[PDB]
């Protein structure tokens, strides 16, 4: 049979409303079909997240299709086919055995930041990383990308791209940053929030005027100074290095076929097809078993 | 399905989307609702002001999250 290893979690929203295995899924990106014929099976994260990046050819007559698009679900209940949860593409299984940056424990999953190294952390301590950093406003504003975290070793050019991955914080934590990255987006965009109690709206006033009216009716409404947040007058204003060593994702070669036994890997994509023509077999080189639906949509690839 | 735009006060607008619509679709059915114009709407998810020619699942924003109004004067 197929094995219960998977590679890829979402975030399901009901009734998980939490962090689960998740399951991958394909499609002509043309018809939504279920028709796509891959040329050849995804390898890397890049393969199922980058749009138009996966070819093949669509089985229906009616498309022009040329094009794969991945979406996934749940791995934990029933899923409907609209209900698609997003991919936290970060996350992996710890198959490595490596340790926690901060907490030096052989965890899984882990979290695999993008920094230069491919540090990894566990969950639990990603956590403790953005619920310190999110409450001490120490999360970066990039207005190109966001409300985001780099690197916890604080390796540089590892913002994590995908802001989903901060649901990670639980629903409460989550809530605020969604409310502290549009405060903080206001304020260094150099734009105001409300100084009345109550108020906290946020503006964008005229880039040179100091007179802020608060205001469909919608507004404070109240005027104010954009400089000492007063009302508007005339007058004047008043990480272990070591344990980052060990902690690094890069820190099998060839098996038989269970046919014709000769050695065969393609990049992570884990469906081998046997060389020899007399076998020719479609198999999982983790499940071992023939190339099947569950191994697709556990773990199509492996990181 | 259905997201929610949260202005800083705390006002919550409930809108009818569809994953497909662009933001600029988004803040004009804002316009149809509240009466704002779309150029007076800065609107922001995950701490990035949203762009007006991409779409909700662009930004992965997911059914019945939360999105920012900020306004322009
Ligand atoms: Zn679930
Ligand atoms: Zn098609
Ligand atoms: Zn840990
Ligand atoms: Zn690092
Ligand atoms: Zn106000
Ligand atoms: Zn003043
Ligand atoms: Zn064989
Ligand atoms: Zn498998």
């Amino acid at each position: 049979g197929p094995s219960i290893y998977n590679s890829f979690y979402v975030y399901c929203k009901g009734p998980c409303q939490r962090v689960q295995p998740g399951k991958l899924r394909v499609q002509c990106s043309t018809c939504r079909q279920a028709t796509l014929t891959l040329t050849q099976g995804p390898s890397c994260w890049d393969d199922v997240l980058i749009p138009n990046r996966m070819s093949g050819e669509c089985q229906s007559p009616h498309c022009p299709g040329t094009s794969a698009e991945f979406f996934f679900k749940c791995g934990a209940h029933p899923t409907s086919d609209k209900e698609t949860s997003v991919a936290l593409h970060l996350i992996a299984t710890n198959s490595r055995n490596i340790t926690c940056i901060t907490c030096t424990d052989v965890r899984s999953p882990v979290l695999v930041f993008q920094c230069n190294s491919r540090h990894v952390i566990c969950l639990d301590c990603f956590h403790l990383y953005c619920v310190t950093r999110l409450n001490d406003r120490q999360f970066v504003h990039d207005p190109q990308l966001g409300y985001s975290l780099p690197c916890v070793a604080g390796c540089p050019n590892s913002l994590i791209k995908e802001l989903h991955h901060f649901r990670i914080l639980g629903e409460e934590q989550y809530n605020r940053y969604q409310q502290y990255g549009a405060e903080e987006c206001v304020l260094q965009m150099g734009g105001v929030l409300c100084p009345r109690p109550g108020c906290g709206a946020g503006l964008l006033p005229e880039p040179d005027c100091r007179k802020v009216t608060c205001e469909n009716g919608l507004g404070c409404g109240f005027a104010f100074c954009r400089e000492c947040k007063e009302a508007y007058h005339e007058g004047e204003c008043s990480v272990d290095e070591r344990a980052a060593e060990q902690a690094r994702w890069e820190a099998k070669t060839t098996k038989p076929c269970p046919r014709c036994h000769v050695p065969v890997k393609n990049g992570g994509c884990m469906h081998m097809k046997c060389p020899q023509p007399q076998c020719r077999l479609e198999w999982c080189w983790n499940c071992g078993c023939e190339w099947n639906r569950v191994c697709m949509g556990d773990h199509w690839f492996d990181v | 399905m259905q997201i929610f735009v949260k202005t800083l006060t705390g006002k919550t607008i409930t809108l009818e989307v569809e994953p497909s619509d662009t933001i600029e679709n988004v803040k004009a059915k804002i316009q149809d609702k509240e009466g704002i114009p779309p150029d007076q709407q800065r609107l922001i998810f995950a701490g990035k002001q949203l762009e007006d020619g991409r779409t909700l699942s662009d930004y992965n924003i997911q059914k019945e999250s939360t999105l920012h109004l900020v306004l322009r004067l």
